[PDB]
DNA sequence: TATAATGGGAGCTGTCACGGATGC
DNA sequence: GCATCCGTGAGTCGAG
């Protein structure tokens, strides 16, 4: 980008790379129900480990996995988001076999359902904010 | 630019919260026909017509101007929804 | 592959 | 005060090479095979080209048009891929509480150690939160500080003085927020030059910000 | 003299120091005067305005 | 208004007829003017002779004939039918073994006929068959992309006329043939042909290591027929080897002329390449007893020779224009004719087996339908059959000269790479380097060069003058690229004294490479610069000063120029302007010397010298394909004596025979108040006052009244529930009367239609009871004026079911067509462009008093921003402006030919002559130098524009020669601080106009499967909010705006109805609901065996169908 | 595809404030049509809604009070302008509509860089956000004058362009 | 019949069926007109006594599906069939008189 | 409701780039 | 463990 005279902040590319690094590969299952070679999200395996180390069980051995942008997009947890990207057949078949449920965490799924997106003014952080005036505030303050 | 937009952005921790507040307040002003306004007669948003100045029909201009005065209070879990709706429909029926 | 050819082969058996 | 000169210099319109083609020589031309002709175009656009010169030049023009045409689809496709990868990423919370961070180099490996270019350091620093306290040039930049452009220029000045080597910074790479990134790891919302508001959809912004210049990206 | 870069730095610095609104006003003003002065400036392109150097 | 021309160069040959490609191609294909016995066995005759005789009873082919058209061209245009001729075929049915023959002439249906200008008429609409460019048939040798040493041979026939064949020497060390994606040793095939180890090793053993891989003992051990059967199992598994079927298959693959067909060009290329001669167009022969081969052995020879490094063997260039040919309209039509004919033949055999085998005639044995269907298919729906561009004469003329790489057998737009899109060196003089689409089609859609001609073989040839010694002969040779590569060709600009070369060192080309050469070494010379470029490109003066991209834009945009009611040829032409009008058949000319008898707006009657009195009807205000009005106006007066070729009447856009695409306006180049910012243009109202840039546009409206099960749709005057105000402009029969002015909402044609089965709602019935009124059984279907349309009604056509000459499609009672014309003045948002690629929309119309003006009272017409010039690097507009100024004050026009034309000094002289008129008369009028002019002169002195110390007049002349004049601000009266370039530029108004483009919708039609709004202005549809716009909203924080789009503004039914009602009542819009197209997704997913379920937080199902989909 | 959306050819208004755009009257009439029927009923222009709509269905049936009523309708409101392709989020921006005659949309110069629009015949789409929520979102978040800096690099986006720099430099 | 998937243009982006409007489902304007009508007719029947309105609602089908015979309206209210016809006639007269002055039902 | 008739017929080529799996 | 095969997709608008 610098070569062509485009100023672009590193943070964005970092946002993408972060998603490229999202997945890991199991080296040893340990006490888990997992198996050698199985691929899953880094968050899900660390949540598993921190759970079973508190259960006094052997941790799951794993190595980091770098996959490109397309494959990372298709490997997402949400099947509505994956089916709408590409490989509509493969995604749908594997997800329908797995009996997958889409928890609607992202923007795409919510867009397809026509739901309010979980971002901006649809963010739970700002969504439930209420407005009132001192007159009505005191009027309700009475009771 | 919306007048005093920087102060409005100063009022909240997230710009989107400012948006939610303004929008909700505007819905309140629309429901009750402006009877509930925290603006005094001289502060009322005006609109030039053929005959002469009238009250600004736009509820968002209003809501923002009201917000600029400290006369509004916003936040989460201030009042249950029932109490708010009912008390506002009491003091200002429509 | 080529169902007509297949049926025309199965036919040639009898 | 010449018009061509003034326009090129002000930034209104024009660059040195185009003005060169106007008053200078058009320059070397290239075959469809990619190898250049040994015979340059000696004419300016003022003097006017010979029909052979013109024809020799049309190759590069055609290759350029076909290049833009074929590239737009690749840029767009990339953009859509990026959007589908980053879409779920939004600013979910204020702090994930991570003690992790990244360390931004102010120098790069002629084989030696030399300062980077200002533009680069700015593009890696500006509007970010320090993950550790730094003391340089008698100034304390505290942990949690969002670096202003002036904070950056200061850090560069300190690096020129040998006081600072790398700058510790909160980054999306190290952010522990689930299904997104937090406010501190992100830093400024560069559009408002102030810390990002919780709820801004960061992924889409990253994707679009990467993809948009892609049409201007050189070659194929 | 004021070129693309110095005007860009001006707009940015105005954004930082003054408001968003005031920067918008500064923008509108710069637009107005820029156009106004560009009109009467006498900027034009003739064929003789592309000057072949004697060094060529 | 005299016309002065520049340039040294004299053209030894005129441009060929520009439509000759189309016209001559089709003429060769039909052979309609040739008596049958003299026909050449090409095109249609060739297809007939190729299909017949039909074996088994034998049906042979005697001949064919084309009758005259059932209807004339205009009548076909009006009646929405095809201009065509009946095709009869004389055929004899010979019964084998009865010796009996029955001759009959069988009617085959109709073949479309090309018109004078090279276009067609299909179902009433003018069309154009576009020439396709493709890889020429033949034998090629290409470098193997796998390994450096090896090479791959390819044998290519005509596209539908046979399979491709590859020859490759493997790493295995054996020679392999690839056919139908099946690879087998070439050995076996060679053995099939009667070849022996000895015969092969003798000639082909010159290279031993390579030939030893061709040697397989087990193959030569087999009998030739044993090699035949061995091959048949390999090619098609699943079929039994059969001596009857196996020979028949391999014959049809290779030696069959009716199945495998190499082009005549393929034959020639193969012969010239392999140094052999072909007896036929196949790769082998069936001549008894066994198969005999032509191509395979020499192809193998060339392959091995190229492999070893043997001299005289080189790889072919696929993009070379010797290796790429052109299939023109005639060939493309002939192919489909061959196809339909084949289907007809299969039909004939079928009908020949079935039914009585005793009594049969050619009439009973032949079904015309397949052929008719094939031709109609080709013409009506095809990628190469294109709706003709009628916008201006040059539009059509260019459209006919287009060359497409796409189409059937062509490239896929997605898969086209850099190679085919590139301009090859061999494009010189053949395919125009500048003119193509700027978009995704770039390099795929190209244009035929001016002097370029396509030969019998289909290769493009360009003319070159012969040079013997130093002398230039006037004999002209048209060469292919393959031939051109053999010589040294000098540029056309090189100095000549008489026919002798006057240059000691002359610039030339050897195989495309520019080289400086001795006059003794020159074999040939370019005819003209013109031959390098297309017709549109040749119309840009000063082209040498413009970068190729903006030149491309100018070329393309001339096509888009609309005819103006008063149109003028450019003040600076290229000299090609008249010939373009001539060839395009825009205008009307005198056939012989003679005297003009009568002159009318409608007609021109001319008496010739032989006493014959000929009458020429003028086409007046006819609607073109693009809706631009095409009308001829008389250029002569009663009693005027005219010679042969003299102009009788002017074409739709032309001025006195010269091609006029636009207006000549007085421009000032200078920024004006941000109104010209970023390519926008400032226009003076003085242009609208004098009707400059005003054009006529006719639109056609059509309505059908049909027969319904609910009763007839009637077209009448009385429409239920309408005021007299609405019907005041209506005809007594229900139509609108000619001359009326129609505005949006008004009724063009009244139509009543029987209501569907009615289930009156209780409210409706109670209302009826309250008002005690008719409750009519008919509805108003009447065709009204669309939003943003209107004009004066020029014509009406009315066709009814019972009529003397009228046939309608079944169920239709009547058809009514109203024609509505409008006169469009230039308005803000209309697109303007010049020939150098400068384009922009008018952003402002200032009144004359605000306009910049000269020292005398004359205001400038147009103001163009100079900021557009440097980046774009097209300087031709500047020169055109200078010379336009000179020609403005002198009162003359100019011709500057393309690369040979006016230079700076000559223009400077013309500008001096101009200044003498401009400033000179001012002194005699008793006026000196103005104070403002003095100040401006001081500014210019500081700018180094003028020399210090000279008199004011000397300095003003100094500026004027630089093309700059003092200009006064119209608003102020103060002068512009600098002197400004001002002069006449030729600017045209394009077909893109806001009146057409502006569209808006609140609510409207919705689609069937998905309740989403329709697209397009015509359907009154909504704008598209795409994935990227959705991204734009998500990137902002607007959740509610986005959801509102998705749900509320489209595809949510309850939501949209409730929203409209909410706004109508003045209450805020309801919360969004489930989008219908998601339900569509759910059900379309349930059609597949997958089950989709919306759930709670408790993982309990939620019904989004509200119980309607569940028991 | 959505309702309440138009499209037309853009043309530069130099006179507009940064937060404004010119909107053709004929576009505005159709885009805001329901609001206009309502406001026509709020005045003495039409007996009811159906009468008002029946009045707007013909060009010759439109009065002068209709336009002033339209001016009342759009007061304070914003519309979204969009130019294809939209590469980043600034491909859509919010403006206060200023009714202009003629059929062209007037665009402000300083936003031309962000849309990558020029006057060579570019076209733009207009969308009317309906609810108070959508209007608040557009006015606060998407307003042209509220976005002066690139989200990509913190550098300014709306900054003096060609003619403006030209004048100031001069 | 013809295929709704029949290509439009030489690109891959258009189909025949995309140009076919959906007639069946009511328009937002249509639905608004009906919804406004029910309200104006409910406003008009309020000027009537509750019996006049109820008689007129009963036998016009405004309530409970199909219209009722005036013999059935008579058994409902407890009057003679002649009375119900008369109550309907007087109610209609009241509606015509009222509507004549207001002109709010002109939308039909 | 009855001579006997017993294995089809066309095809259509100038991308690619990975990738995931399959096969030496 | 490498050569090969198949399957998938290749920017947006507008108009046809
Ligand atoms: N394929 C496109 N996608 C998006 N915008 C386009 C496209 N084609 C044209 N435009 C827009 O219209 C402007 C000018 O149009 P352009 O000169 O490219 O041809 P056009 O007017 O669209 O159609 P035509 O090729 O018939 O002239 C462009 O600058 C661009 O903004
Ligand atoms: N198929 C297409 C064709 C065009 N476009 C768009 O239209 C513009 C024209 O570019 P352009 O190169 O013609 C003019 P510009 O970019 O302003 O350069 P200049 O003014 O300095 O001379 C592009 O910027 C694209 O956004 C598109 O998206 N898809
Ligand atoms: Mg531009
Ligand atoms: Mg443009
Ligand atoms: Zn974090």
């Amino acid at each position: 980008y610098r070569a062509q005279g485009v100023k672009l902040h590193d943070k964005h590319i970092e946002i993408v790379v972060r998603q490229m690094m999202k997945y890991v590969e199991v080296t040893d299952p340990g006490d888990s129900r997992l198996l050698e070679g199985q691929v899953l999200e880094k968050w899900d395996v660390e949540a598993l480990n921190e759970r079973l180390i508190a259960e006094g069980k052997t941790p799951v051995a794993w190595k980091p996995l770098l996959m490109g942008v397309t494959k990372s997009a298709l490997s997402t947890k949400s099947w509505l988001s994956a089916a709408s990207f590409q490989n509509t057949t493969h995604v749908l078949t594997e997800a329908a076999i797995a009996g997958k449920k889409d928890e609607l965490i992202g923007l795409k799924e919510n867009v397809i359902l026509g739901r309010l997106i979980p971002a901006g003014t649809g963010s739970d952080f700002v969504r439930f904010t209420q407005v009132v005036d001192q007159k009505t505030l005191k009027a309700i303050e009475e009771a | 630019a919306e007048p005093g937009i920087d102060k409005l952005f100063g009022m909240v921790d997230s710009k989107y919260r400012l948006t939610v507040v303004v929008a909700k307040r505007a819905q309140q002003l629309l429901r009750h026909g402006f009877k509930n306004t925290v603006l005094e007669p001289e502060e009322r948003p005006k609109m030039q017509t053929l005959e002469g100045l009238f009250d600004d029909p736009n509820a968002v201009t209003w809501a923002m101007k009201e917000l600029l005065t400290g006369r509004l209070v916003f936040g989460e879990n201030l009042v249950p929804e029932d109490r708010l709706q009912k008390e506002m429909e009491r003091l200002y029926p429509v | 592959s080529d169902p007509v050819r297949q049926y025309l082969h199965e036919i040639g058996q009898v | 005060f010449n018009p061509l000169y003034v326009m090129a210099q002000s930034g209104a319109r024009g660059n040195p090479q185009q003005i060169r083609q106007l008053c200078g020589l058009r320059g070397l031309m290239q075959k469809p095979s990619g190898e250049t002709f040994e015979v340059p175009v000696r004419s300016s656009f003022r003097e006017g080209l010979t029909v052979l010169e013109y024809f020799i030049s049309s190759h590069g023009a055609r290759k350029g048009g076909a290049d833009t045409a074929l590239r737009t689809a690749d840029s767009g496709y990339l953009t859509r891929k990026l959007v589908d990868v980053t879409h779920e990423i939004v600013v979910r919370e204020a702090d994930c509480g991570t003690t992790n961070y990244i360390s931004v180099p102010l120098f790069q490996p002629t084989r030696s150690l030399r300062l980077r270019k200002r533009a680069d350091i700015e593009a890696g620093l500006y509007g970010r939160v320090l993950a550790r306290e730094v003391e340089v040039l008698g100034v304390r930049l505290e942990e949690g500080r969002y670096l202003s452009m002036d904070d950056v220029h200061l850090l560069i000045k300190a690096a020129e003085a040998g006081e600072i080597q790398e700058v510790p910074v909160r980054s999306p790479l190290t952010c522990q927020t689930r299904y997104g990134v937090c406010q501190k790891c992100y830093g400024y919302d560069l559009s408002m030059a102030r810390p990002v508001s919780i709820g801004e959809a960061v992924g889409i912004v990253a994707a679009q910000s990467i993809g948009e210049p892609g049409t201007q990206l050189t070659m194929r | 003299p004021q070129e693309k870069n110095s005007l860009k730095d001006l707009v940015y610095q105005a954004f930082l120091r003054l408001g968003m609104e005031k920067t918008a006003r500064l923008l509108d003003a710069l637009k107005y005067y820029g156009f106004t002065f560009s009109t009467t400036s006498g900027i034009t392109i003739g064929i003789d305005d592309a000057v072949i150097p004697e060094e060529k | 208004m005299e016309i002065k021309r520049f340039g040294r160069i004299r053209e030894v040959i005129p441009l060929p007829p520009l439509t000759e490609i189309q016209v001559e191609s089709y003429r060769r294909a039909l052979q309609a003017d040739v008596p049958p016995e003299k026909r050449e066995n090409v095109g249609i005759q060739a297809a007939f002779r190729e299909t017949f005789p039909i074996e088994e009873l034998v049906l042979d082919f005697l001949e064919y004939r084309l009758g005259e058209p059932p209807f004339p061209q205009d009548e076909c245009r009006e009646k929405d039918l095809t201009y065509q001729a009946p095709l009869y075929a004389r055929l004899q049915l010979i019964h084998k073994d009865t010796g009996l023959i029955k001759e009959d002439e069988v009617f085959l249906g109709h073949i479309p006929l090309m018109t004078e200008d090279g276009s067609f008429i299909i179902n009433g609409a003018d069309r154009v068959i576009v020439s396709q460019i493709h890889r020429s048939p033949g034998v090629y040798f290409t470098p193997d992309p796998a390994r450096p040493g090896r090479y791959i041979a390819s044998i290519i026939p005509l596209p539908k006329r046979g399979p491709w064949i590859d020859l490759e020497v493997e790493p295995n060390g054996v020679v392999s043939m690839k056919v139908n994606k099946r690879k087998f040793p070439l050995v076996l095939l060679l053995r099939v042909l009667g070849y022996d180890q000895e015969t092969l090793a003798r000639e082909l053993g010159a290279y031993g290591e390579l030939v030893q891989g061709l040697m397989d003992e087990s193959v030569f051990a087999m009998r030739p027929e044993e090699a035949l059967i061995r091959l048949f199992t390999l090619l098609r598994p699943g079929d039994p080897p059969k001596r009857d079927k196996a020979v028949a298959y391999v014959y049809g693959l290779i030696a069959d002329p009716r199945r495998y067909d190499l082009g005549e060009a393929g034959r020639y290329k193969a012969e010239e390449k392999l140094g052999i001669r072909l007896s036929g167009r196949t790769l082998a022969r069936f001549e008894d007893g066994e198969f005999k081969d032509e191509v395979f052995l020499p192809t193998l020879r060339y392959l091995f020779a190229l492999t070893a490094g043997v001299p005289g063997h080189e790889v072919d260039d696929i993009d070379h224009l010797g290796n790429r040919r052109i299939r023109t309209v005639g060939e493309l039509m002939t192919d489909q004719f061959r196809v339909g004919l084949a289907r007809l033949a299969r039909g004939v055999r079928e009908r020949m087996l079935m039914g009585s085998e005793d009594s049969l005639t050619p009439a009973k044995l032949v079904n015309s339908r397949p052929l008719e269907a094939a031709i109609r298919e080709f013409f009506s729906r095809s990628q190469l059959s294109q709706f003709k561009d009628e916008t201006n004469p040059l539009s059509s003329l260019r459209h006919k000269r287009r060359i497409s790489a796409l189409g059937p057998g062509g490239l896929t737009r997605e898969r086209a790479g850099f190679d085919v899109r590139d301009v090859h060196r061999t494009h010189y003089g053949r395919i125009c380097p500048v003119e193509t689409p700027e978009g995704a089609n770039i390099g795929l859609i190209t244009s035929l060069a001016a002097y370029a001609r396509v030969d019998e073989l289909g290769f493009i040839r360009t003319p070159y003058r012969r040079v013997v010694g130093g002398v230039v002969t006037d004999e002209v040779v048209y060469m292919t690229a393959t031939e051109e590569d053999r010589y040294t060709i000098a540029q056309a600009n090189t100095p000549l004294e008489g026919n002798r070369i006057a240059a000691e060192r002359v610039v030339a080309r050897r195989k495309g490479e520019p080289v400086i050469v001795s006059p003794e070494e020159v074999e040939f010379m370019d005819v003209s610069p013109k031959q390098v470029f297309s017709v549109n490109t040749n119309l840009i003066p000063f082209l040498e000063h413009d970068d190729a991209n903006r030149a491309l834009m100018g070329s393309n945009m001339q096509t888009q120029a609309v005819p103006l009611i008063r149109a003028q040829a450019p003040v600076v032409m290229t000299g090609l302007e008249e010939r373009v009008v001539r060839d395009s058949l825009a205008a009307l000319y005198a056939e012989e010397d003679g005297e003009v008898a009568k002159v009318d707006g409608n007609r021109i009657v001319v008496r010739y010298e032989d006493g014959r009195l000929v009458e020429y009807p003028l086409r007046r205000f006819y609607r073109s394909n693009q809706g631009t009005a095409l009308d001829q106006r008389p250029r002569v007066v009663v009693g005027q004596r005219v010679r042969k070729g003299d102009l009788l009447a002017d074409g739709p856009a032309s001025e006195n025979g010269f091609l006029a695409l636009g207006q000549n306006v007085l421009v000032a180049i200078m920024p004006f108040d941000g109104y010209n910012f970023e390519d926008a243009i400032v226009i003076s109202e003085e242009l609208l006052k004098r009707d400059f840039y005003t054009s006529i546009h006719i639109e056609r409206y059509e309505i059908e009244a049909r027969d319904t099960k609910l009763g007839p749709e009637r077209i009448t005057r009385d429409i239920p529930h309408l005021s007299e105000a609405a019907l005041r402009d209506l005809d007594e029969e229900g139509v609108v009367r000619i001359g009326a002015e129609v505005k949006p909402g008004d009724i063009l044609v009244g139509r009543t239609s029987f209501k569907g089965e009615s289930e009156p709602t209780p409210e409706e019935r109670l209302l009826r009871s309250i008002f005690g009124e008719k409750a009519r059984d008919v509805k108003d279907t009447s065709l009204r004026v669309p939003p943003g349309e209107g004009g004066i009604v020029v014509r009406t056509v009315r066709l009814r079911r019972g009529d003397p000459g009228v046939e309608l499609k079944p169920g239709v009672r009547e058809v009514v067509r109203v024609y509505v014309a409008q006169k469009r003045k230039l308005q803000v948002g209309d697109k303007l462009a010049n020939r150098h690629g400068n384009k922009g929309v008018v952003a402002k119309i200032l009144p004359v008093e605000d306009m910049p003006h000269l020292p005398d009272g004359t205001p400038v017409d147009v103001i163009l921003n100079p900021l557009g010039v440097p980046s774009r690097m097209n300087l031709g507009q500047i020169l055109e402006t200078h010379l336009g100024l000179a020609g403005y004050f002198l009162g003359q026009r100019y011709i500057s030919p393309i690369f040979d034309g006016a230079k700076e000094p000559e223009i400077k002289e013309l500008l001096a002559q101009a200044f003498e008129v401009y400033f000179g008369k001012r002194k005699g009028e008793g006026f000196g130098v103005d104070k403002r002019e003095v100040e401006v002169l001081r500014r210019a002195e500081k700018l180094g524009l003028v020399t210090p110390g000279k008199t004011p007049e000397e300095q003003l002349k100094e500026l004027f020669l630089q093309g700059k004049v003092v200009l006064y601000d119209g608003r102020t009266g103060e002068p512009i601080e600098g002197p400004i370039v001002v002069g006449q530029m030729f600017i045209m108004k394009l077909y893109h106009m806001v009146e057409d483009k502006m569209h808006a919708r609140s609510t409207g039609p919705y689609s069937l499967i998905t309740q989403q709004p329709l697209g397009g202005k015509a359907q009154f549809g909504g704008q598209r909010f795409g994935e990227m716009e959705v991204w734009a909203l998500e990137a902002y924080g607007a959740a509610h705006t986005l959801q509102e789009m998705l749900t509320l503004k489209s595809d949510d039914i309850e939501g949209r109805n409730a929203a409209y009602e909410a706004i109508i009542k003045g209450e805020d819009v309801p919360e969004p609901s489930v989008p219908e197209s998601f339900r569509v997704l759910v059900k379309e997913l349930q059609a597949l065996a997958l089950d989709v379920q919306t759930l709670d937080e408790k993982d309990n199902p939620v019904d989004i169908f509200e119980g309607l989909a569940s028991k | 595809r959505v309702d309440y959306s138009g499209r037309s050819v853009i043309v530069v208004g130099p006179q507009l404030k940064l937060h404004q755009c010119g909107l053709p009257k004929r576009m505005a009439l159709e885009l805001f049509k329901p609001f206009l029927l309502k406001k026509m009923e709020e005045k003495g222009i039409a007996p009811n809604v159906k009468a008002a709509r029946r009045m707007l269905e013909r060009q010759r049936d439109i009065k002068d009070e209709v336009w002033d009523a339209l001016e009342e309708v759009i007061h304070g409101k914003v519309v979204l302008l969009n130019r294809a392709p939209t590469l980043h989020r600034l491909g859509i921006q919010a403006f206060q509509p200023v009714l202009v005659e003629g059929q062209s949309i007037q665009l402000h110069p300083l936003v031309c860089e962000a849309f990558n629009a020029d006057f060579d015949g570019d076209q733009m789409a207009v969308h009317v956000p309906l609810s108070s929520f959508a209007q608040a979102e557009a006015r606060i978040q998407m307003l042209s004058a509220h976005n002066l800096l690139s989200p990509a690099s913190g550098e300014p986006l709306a900054k003096p362009s060609r003619d403006i720099i030209l004048g100031l430099y001069y | 019949p013809v295929s709704l998937e029949t290509p439009i243009g030489d690109e891959k982006d258009s189909f025949y069926g995309d140009f076919i409007p959906d007639e069946h489902l009511p328009s937002p304007v249509d639905a608004a007109t009906q919804s406004l009508l029910s309200e104006e007719l409910e406003k008009a029947l309020s000027k009537l006594s509750e019996r006049e309105a109820m008689v007129l609602k009963l036998r016009k089908g405004l309530i409970d599906g199909r219209e009722h015979t005036l013999e059935e309206v008579g058994a409902f209210f407890g009057v003679t069939r002649e009375r119900i016809r008369q109550i309907e006639n007087k109610a209609l007269r009241k509606l015509k008189y009222h509507e004549s002055r207001t002109r709010k039902l002109r939308d039909f």
